[PDB]
């Protein structure tokens, strides 16, 4: 799984699989959490989400 | 008919380059997604591609281009123009077109870098740990001499937690946050104590496929201002060490404000390059 991403600012909103919204800095970072975690989301619009960015949960 | 992004004269790289001092025989390697060598405004003159399938001359997709443009777009009359135009630009391809990339990847460039003779290595990628193997690749790199650059991060600010991510949190790395054209922070700028200097991170107009460009934030916009900023110095200074061009770029920064926030501030090319 691909450890390394741009350090370009585009944020995007997931929904998780027990239906919190997450705001991460990158479409490469949502990947990231993902494969190395097992992670489960989906895109939203970005009014589902906080003005502020989370990490990997 | 020109254009000269904000970045530019904000960071006074225009101020140098009217002085005759404009990067020549200068090596800077774009550690990234690749180089579209075919557009007119950027020289690729070598490189080195670690990402299996595709060649270091090709990105497919966009990051590195407009990377490379802010360090070295060609001082023509068309197109944009790069911080150091007459810089020597190295594509070493770490990231897929996808933008995805592996430690092995990142290590493989930088050890490319430090063979190859680069004076400058700009990363603007990062990860929230970094790997015994980078690590030792990074110090490597600044030990032999090579200015080594990295974006500090995006993850913003959150009380008193450090956010900078890894090579940027690496001593032998410069660590460069974002400012936008009014000289203020960025909101998404990484923040801790390994945080160096800052430079135009939001609104950065540069070169992007297919021959041609884009606007975009983040601290891998601010990043090569600064490995282009150490590459003017070096082509006015050509026998300063690589210590030396970082205080250099350090200790002539325009004050913003607390250091955890801003490092040392706003990097100035002509009062580092003095």
């Amino acid at each position: 799984c691909p450890s390394i991403c741009p350090l370009i600012y585009a944020p995007v909103c997931v929904e998780d699989s027990n239906q919190d919204f997450y705001l991460f800095v990158n479409e490469c970072e949502v990947r990231k959490c993902g494969c190395e975690a097992g992670f489960v989301y989906t895109f939203v619009p970005r009014e589902m989400c906080k003005a502020t960015t989370s990490l990997c949960p | 008919a020109q254009t000269v992004p904000y970045g530019i004269p904000l960071i006074k790289a225009d101020k140098v380059q009217a002085q005759g001092f404009k990067g020549a025989n200068v090596k800077v390697a774009v550690l990234d997604t690749g180089i579209q060598a075919s557009h007119p405004d950027l020289n690729v003159v070598g490189g080195a591609s670690f990402v299996a399938g595709e060649a270091y001359n090709t990105d497919g997709n966009g990051h590195g281009t407009h990377v490379a443009g802010t360090v070295a777009a060609l001082d023509n009359t068309t197109g944009v123009l790069g911080v150091a135009p007459s810089v020597s630009l190295y594509a070493v391809k770490v990231l897929n077109s996808s933008g995805s990339g592996s430690y092995s990847g990142i290590v493989s460039g930088i050890e490319w870098a430090t063979t190859n003779g680069m004076d400058v290595i700009n990363m603007s990628l990062g990860g929230a740990s970094g790997s015994t193997a980078m690590k030792q690749a990074v110090d490597n790199a600044y030990a032999r001499g090579v200015v080594v650059v990295a974006a500090a991060g995006n993850s913003g600010s959150s009380g008193n937690t450090n956010t900078i991510g890894y090579p940027a949190k690496y001593d032998s790395v410069i660590a460069v946050g974002a400012v936008d054209s009014n000289s203020n922070r960025a909101s998404f700028s990484s923040v801790g104590a390994e945080l160096e200097v800052m430079a135009p991170g939001a609104g950065v107009y540069s070169t992007y496929p297919t021959n041609t460009y884009a606007t975009l934030n983040g601290t891998s916009m601010a990043s090569p201002h600064v490995a282009g900023a150490a590459a003017l110095i070096l082509s006015k200074h050509p026998n300063l060490s690589a210590s030396q061009v970082r205080n250099r770029l350090s200790s002539t920064a325009t004050y913003l404000g607390s250091s955890f926030y801003y490092g040392k501030g706003l990097i100035n090319v002509e009062a580092a390059a003095q």
